[PDB]
C-alpha cells in the first residue's frame, strides 16, 4: 500500500504500519512504483500531488488489465497548509470526464 | 433426349451437366417478349416454371432398370440473390442447391460453399 | 444490392424502427448514469474534504 511523498512522511506511514517511500523525482516515483506494480503491496498506491498528478503511465507500462493498482494524488506535508484545489479540482474532473465544463 | 436414352435402355450410370442455365431463361424470355406473352416476376414469362419444370423433372431412377441420371445444372444468381426468378424457380423444381458464396471466396477457399443456405 | 421485395423493405422499416426506439433508449440510460455521477462527485467532495482534514 505503498504512498509517496517523503520518506520523511513514509516512516510515519511506518509508524502506521504500511509500507511507503519517497523519492522526490519523478522518473524514480514511477520505477519503485513499477516493481510495487511487479511484486504488489497488495495494489493501493497513492503519490504527492507535487511529485505526480497521474502516475497511470505506469499502468500502461506494466498492468494495463483490471486497473488494480488504484492510483491516488495526495496533499503533501508541505501542502496541506492550503487545501489545495478542492472545487478547481472538481472543475477539471468534469471537464476531464464528460466533456462539458459545468458551474452546478 | 440423350440421356435418358443412354441410362434408360443401355443401364449407364449418366450425369449430365447442365451448364449456365440463365442463359438458356433469357433465351425463352427472348423468345416470350416476342410474343407479348405476360410475365411473372421481373420480365420473364409466365410459363417459364413449367420450361424448367420438364427440363429437370428429367431425371432419377426407375424400377426394374438398373440406369440413373444425375443432374447438376449451374445456376448463375444474376445479382447474387436467392429471390431472382431463376435461382428461385430452380429452387422450386429440384431437390436441393448448393449455394457457393462470395464472401468465402475473397478469403481464398476453394470450393467455396457455404453450408448453411445450401440443402439436399 | 438487398433483394428489393415488399418484404425486405418491410425488414428494413422494422429495423430502422428499432434503431429509433433504441437511440431513446440509450438516451435515457445516459440520463440515468449523468444522474449516478453528479450523485457521486459531490460524495467525491465531501471525501476530499474530510481526508484533508484528518
Ligand atoms: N405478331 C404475332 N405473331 C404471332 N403470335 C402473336 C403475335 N401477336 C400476338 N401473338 C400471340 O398470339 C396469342 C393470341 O391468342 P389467340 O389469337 O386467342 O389464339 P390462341 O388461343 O391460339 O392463343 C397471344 O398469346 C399472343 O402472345
Amino acid at each position: 500500500m505503498a504512498v509517496i511523498a517523503d520518506p520523511e512522511t513514509a516512516q510515519g506511514f511506518r509508524l502506521a504500519g504500511l509500507e511507503g517511500y519517497g523519492a522526490s523525482s519523478a522518473e524514480e516515483a514511477q520505477s519503485l512504483l513499477e516493481t510495487l506494480v511487479e511484486r504488489g503491496g497488495y495494489a493501493l498506491v497513492a503519490v504527492d500531488e507535487a511529485l505526480l498528478p497521474d502516475p497511470e503511465r505506469a499502468v500502461e507500462r506494466l498492468m494495463r488489465g483490471r486497473d488494480l493498482p488504484v492510483l491516488l494524488p495526495i496533499a503533501g506535508l508541505k501542502e496541506a497548509f492550503q487545501g489545495h484545489d478542492v472545487e478547481g479540482y472538481m472543475r477539471e474532473l468534469v471537464r476531464k470526464t464528460i466533456g462539458f465544463d459545468i458551474k452546478l | 433426349t440423350v440421356a435418358e436414352y443412354l441410362a434408360f435402355e443401355h443401364d449407364y450410370h449418366v450425369l449430365v451437366i447442365l451448364t449456365d442455365m440463365t442463359n438458356y431463361c433469357e433465351a425463352l424470355r427472348e423468345i416470350g417478349a416476342a410474343r407479348e406473352e405476360i410475365p411473372g416476376r421481373r420480365g420473364y414469362p409466365g410459363y417459364m416454371y413449367t420450361d424448367l419444370a420438364t427440363i429437370y423433372e428429367r431425371a432419377g431412377v426407375v424400377e426394374g432398370k438398373k440406369g440413373s441420371v444425375t443432374q447438376i445444372p449451374i445456376l448463375s444468381m444474376p445479382d447474387d440473390d436467392r429471390t431472382h426468378p431463376i435461382p428461385d424457380l430452380t429452387g422450386y423444381i429440384t431437390e436441393g442447391q448448393i449455394q457457393l458464396s462470395r464472401e468465402l471466396h475473397r478469403k481464398g477457399i476453394y470450393p467455396p460453399i457455404d453450408p448453411l443456405p445450401s440443402l439436399s | 444490392q438487398v433483394s428489393p421485395t415488399r418484404m425486405n423493405l418491410l425488414q428494413r422499416r422494422g429495423q430502422l424502427r428499432l434503431a429509433q426506439k433504441g437511440v431513446d433508449l440509450l438516451k435515457k440510460k445516459r440520463d440515468a448514469l449523468v444522474a449516478e455521477f453528479f450523485g457521486l462527485v459531490r460524495e467525491a467532495m465531501e471525501a476530499r474534504k474530510a481526508l484533508d482534514q484528518a
